[PDB]
């Protein structure tokens, strides 16, 4: 006989990302195969891990990916930015294009970089790395005390540089809009430490390639909606 | 009821003692490196595994019922309250980010057989009261005018803790509570012991650390923070004793720390 | 008996001075206790794209959408933010805008410790006969989507679709889903006394705790407004509670 | 466990149905212990 | 084929206190562990355990939680209250607070005192329980008859009177309207037996503190709402 | 650390130079990632038999029935038909018939 | 595998749920191989 | 026992459907004995 049954409160409803199934309409349908496509895609991540450009915001459109050296400087670093992948300069790349669809992440950032220029001169640079302070450190001797690392120009022209990652919680915000101790980081900045010798008859002003990537330990965990902006 | 505890190049002394109270866990030293943090930390040294003394104001016949007193930590030692002076390891935590770590504290009293009172001491988490209702901490001299904080509905009520002005586009509400009041009645729920004139002299309790999060940010913490109250209040007989005094010991126990940078600065 | 609390462990019935030993006969177990619905806060319905509130302070002249939204946490919230001081509006009719506020009075009678985690389940009643609409809700940390899209010549708003999950209910009918537990803090500090940041802070007032945040709406477009507003009410629960560390209780006045 | 009562058939997955911590890789204890 | 089924005469309906579930919309999201964290509770009742004070209202706020022992008394005791937990004297001590909020209750109420006062001084105390009559004892004579103890100033100052646990019922209600005997429990009371003597220098008037809590075998049963009052 | 990104595959934590190896906590995984359902387009409805638009370009004064049907695919359309170019009319009132996206 | 819950019963025949195609008869690979 | 058809199957525990006492640790009997 009939089986006793009680529908629940919330019968009737639609769940726009609820995980069961649907009933068919037109099923049985065979398809070709397509085990002759190489190259097939299983995670994202494969794709994040990739090195792509960055950009800046050049002298007063002009946002081109590199930065060209100066002659005579004043104390202060090359270049700066934040560790906010919300900001501008992560843009483009992939692992912000990627991240600014998701609301936490984990892992360690990587960065790269590679010279442009006559093969005889030479140089040194340093890097340097800055957690969250009262005010941007500014000069070489403050640099120098946070963790860093100095580059040499030589036979290689390349160089990584691994942010560690240091927070207070396991996971982080993706966007920054308070800049709370959650979203902000610190800061990068590159400091020129000697002066690159030009040799003679190569002109001047050699450039410096960013690239950046995502670790071997990135991760993202939340997803969310996307910003239709690029289409206007 | 004689015992010493020895620590680093430094000892106390106790000719009166209970014991230690252990709080939550038994062997609160035992603790491991957090988990939100790649960078290698750096661990306990014999320049900070010592102990720490300061000074507090004096207790007077004037003072009622249920006034107190408070010490942040380790805001403390940053802010140099009551003398204390954390040297080696105020600049050690000035030069980081990230820490962690327990605390062992102990008070002391000289109060004698000829006098009547009692007094509360216990170890309060996660409370502001160091903080003016304004919003901005008690600077070192206006905490000498006032020795003892007047205890009132307001603080009853937690009604008067820092807030956020909502601006001209609202109307100004009627505030009237907040989650953190404080309820005198029920204090001995924390950690505590009785400082009895007539029992002993000195107490002593062990805490381990706690917090919303593996590790909490080195310029900004307040998990723990000491809290001292008068239940009884102190009467002798004329002309024999006036105004006894107090004192209290820290020290830190199987610290962590991560981050390190340059001196910290503000603006 | 001989005993001395001064020194705080007390010892450990009727047998010890004069016994009983009255046999057992599990009621106030944390786990079970707090598993059972109570209200929340009682919200508008949209009928168009809105403007989320800026956030403090608001200067005079600014141009927003409140009394919508509304935040999941047992803390006090003022303007569907997170709030330290709870207050209410109990003056007669006065000026400016009035603030919404909510509160979990039942959570607070015995929220006797200061560490707490546990998973939410959140429902939606309606209050009007024979109404239809819609709830949405986004994770902690993330943005609420404005603007609107012409089809066929009719805006519709972007909160029709999205990635975050969404439920449709039929006319007259009831909303019921769980959530995971998603912020980035372990557990939920009951009270709290540090700060979010470094500079301009505002002491004892935390950043991400909470659940998320709900709206609701109504499945037409927006050349089709109305006048007479409407209204929704919700419900929490919790699963799997758990709490870490004791704490006080709220005082009780002796008038 | 808790204010649950059905005792005989789950359908959804627990990974589904409750979070899960990844690892890392009567008789009441009394909060106080006094040495 | 479709399987027949009746639904029953309650589908559709809303429980606020159903045991049971509901469907997930959002699952599959990992935490981080809280294995650091120590002092994890399990049941109120470890709270309910922990002593607590008391309030008294004082000669003509004034609600000091000790009373003070005067020179000359009046055959009477020097304080004495109910057993009705919904008593004043009850309120904010956690053993009623936390039972104020469920209907019944079941097991021994405990009792503490400690003394503050000149180390040279002594005196002796009776202590008193009368379960429910027509009128309060009030003479020390009477007092004796009924179950009652004897405290003697020395070298410990404490003492704890555990209250006997008799009623004509299993349970017994936790907040009374009535004063019915489901309800009340009689009486306590604290009276003086010597005069205490002041050593020489040592001023007057010692005072008494009350700790109050819960037995080993107390127990609570029925979940109830609450009064938000504490919100005006 | 030596390394030579100019030929394009480059080698692969904090253990290389200074480590942490924070141990894995697959919300990115293409199979699940893309369950969940979104809007796609808002037609009207049929009250009779109607005439399928007609191949592009179309002459003025053709008889059909236009703003019904609708693909699925997630490429750009074009008036129920396939397309490249997006557009959209964000212009005030003009003439002619309005093409559904 | 994807965001399906159910783990107990499936109703209705796999080849009329999903199609199928017919026979001609953590560790995750880099998509770029240097000789 | 009593007016219940069903002999199948229990959805809910037996603790959670009916009252329980705590423990303390045809043939008609007549109801008057006469020695």
């Amino acid at each position: 006989g009939p089986i006793p049954t009680a529908p629940r409160e919330n019968s009737l409803m639609f769940l726009s990302t609820l995980p069961d199934d649907t009933v068919p309409a037109y099923g049985n349908v065979r398809t070709p195969p397509v085990n002759y496509l190489p190259g097939e895609i299983t995670d994202l991540l494969q794709l994040a891990r990739i090195p792509t450009l960055m950009a800046f915001e050049r002298v007063p459109d002009t946002y081109v990916p590199y930065v060209a050296v100066p002659t005579q400087f004043d104390d202060r670093p090359l270049i700066s930015f934040p560790i906010t992948l919300s900001d501008p300069v992560y843009q483009n790349t992939l692992v912000g294009a990627i991240s600014s669809n998701f609301a936490n992440y984990r892992g360690c950032i990587q960065i790269t970089l590679t010279f442009c220029g006559p093969m005889m001169a030479r140089g040194k640079f340093l890097l340097s790395y800055s957690p969250p302070n009262g005010t941007q450190p500014q000069t070489l001797s403050e640099a120098m005390q946070c963790t860093y690392s100095i580059w040499d120009i030589g036979l290689n022209s390349s160089w990584t540089f691994v942010v560690p990652y240091i927070s207070p919680s396991d996971y982080r915000e993706t966007r920054a809009i308070t800049n709370s101790v959650y979203s902000a980081d610190g800061w990068f900045s590159l400091h020129k430490l000697t002066k690159i010798t030009l040799p003679p008859d190569c002109p001047q002003s050699p450039c410096i390639l960013f690239f950046a990537s995502a670790g071997e330990d990135y991760t993202l965990r939340l997803p969310v909606d996307c910003n239709p902006s690029y289409v206007f | 009821r004689v015992t010493t505890q020895t620590a680093g190049n430094t000892a106390i002394n106790t000719q009166s003692s209970l014991g230690v109270l252990c709080a939550y866990v038994e062997d609160p030293t035992k603790s491991d490196p957090p988990s939100s943090s790649t960078d290698q930390p750096t661990t306990t040294f014999t320049a900070i595994d010592r102990w720490y003394t300061g000074r507090l104001n004096s207790w007077t016949k004037a003072v009622k019922t249920f006034s107190f007193q408070a010490v942040p930590l380790p805001g403390a030692f940053l802010s140099r309250q009551g003398g204390l002076n954390g040297g080696a390891f105020t600049a050690t935590l000035h030069r980081h980010f990230l820490m962690k770590c327990g605390w062992q504290v102990q008070v002391q009293c000289n109060l004698t057989q000829f006098h009547q009172g009692a007094l509360l001491v216990a170890m309060v988490p996660e409370t502001t009261l160091d903080v003016k209702p304004d919003g901005k901490a008690k600077s070192l001299q206006e905490l000498n005018e006032e020795q003892w904080v007047e205890m009132s509905d307001d603080y009853r009520t937690g009604k008067n803790m820092p807030f956020q002005s909502l601006g001209t586009y609202y109307r100004p509400p009627n505030w009237t509570w907040g989650p953190n009041f404080i309820n005198p009645y029920q204090v001995t729920v924390f950690p505590h012991q009785i400082l009895n004139a007539r029992t002993s002299t000195s107490v002593d309790i062990n805490v381990p650390y706690i917090g919303e999060t593996p590790t909490q940010s080195s310029e900004t913490q307040n998990s723990w923070t000491l809290l001292v109250m008068v239940l009884v209040p102190l009467d002798y007989k004329e002309g024999a004793t006036t105004d006894p005094e107090i004192t209290f010991s820290v020290r830190p126990t199987s610290p962590y720390f991560n981050g390190l940078r340059n001196r910290y600065t503000a603006g | 008996s001989t005993d001395n609390a001064e020194t705080g462990v007390i010892e450990a019935n009727t047998d010890t001075d004069f016994g009983e030993l009255a046999a057992p006969g599990n009621h106030t177990n944390v786990k079970f206790l707090f598993d059972r619905s109570r209200l929340l806060n009682v919200i508008k319905v949209l009928e168009k794209d809105a403007v989320f509130p800026r956030p403090f302070p608001t200067q005079e002249g600014a141009q927003q959408d409140d009394g919508y939204f509304c935040l999941l946490t047992p803390r006090p919230t003022v303007a569907s933010r997170p709030a330290t001081r709870f207050g209410l509006y109990a003056n007669p009719s006065g000026s400016g805008v009035l603030a919404n506020t909510s509160l979990d009075f039942n959570f607070y009678s015995l929220a006797c410790f200061t560490y707490f985690r546990s998973d939410l389940e959140v429902t939606v009643v309606s209050l009007e006969p024979d109404l239809e609409f819609a709830v949405g809700w986004f994770p902690s940390g993330s943005e609420y989507q404005a603007s609107s899209f012409v089809y066929d010549q009719l805006h519709v708003p972007f909160h029709f679709t999205g990635r975050t999950p969404r439920a449709f209910a039929s006319k007259g009918g009831k909303v019921s889903f769980v959530l995971p537990w998603n912020s980035v803090s372990s557990v939920l500090p009951v009270r709290w006394g540090g700060a979010s940041k470094l500079s301009s802070a505002t002491r004892g007032l935390p950043a991400h705790a909470d659940w998320g945040t709900i709206y609701a709406f109504v499945p037409r477009p927006n050349e089709k407004k109305s006048t007479a507003v409407k209204h929704v009410a919700v419900y929490i629960r919790y699963k799997n509670a758990r709490a870490w560390c004791p704490s006080m209780l709220p005082f009780r006045s002796y008038k | 466990r808790g204010n649950n009562g059905n005792m005989t058939f789950n359908y959804y997955a627990n990974t589904y149905q409750n979070s899960v911590d990844f690892s890392t890789s009567g008789i009441l204890n009394p909060l106080g212990y006094l040495k």
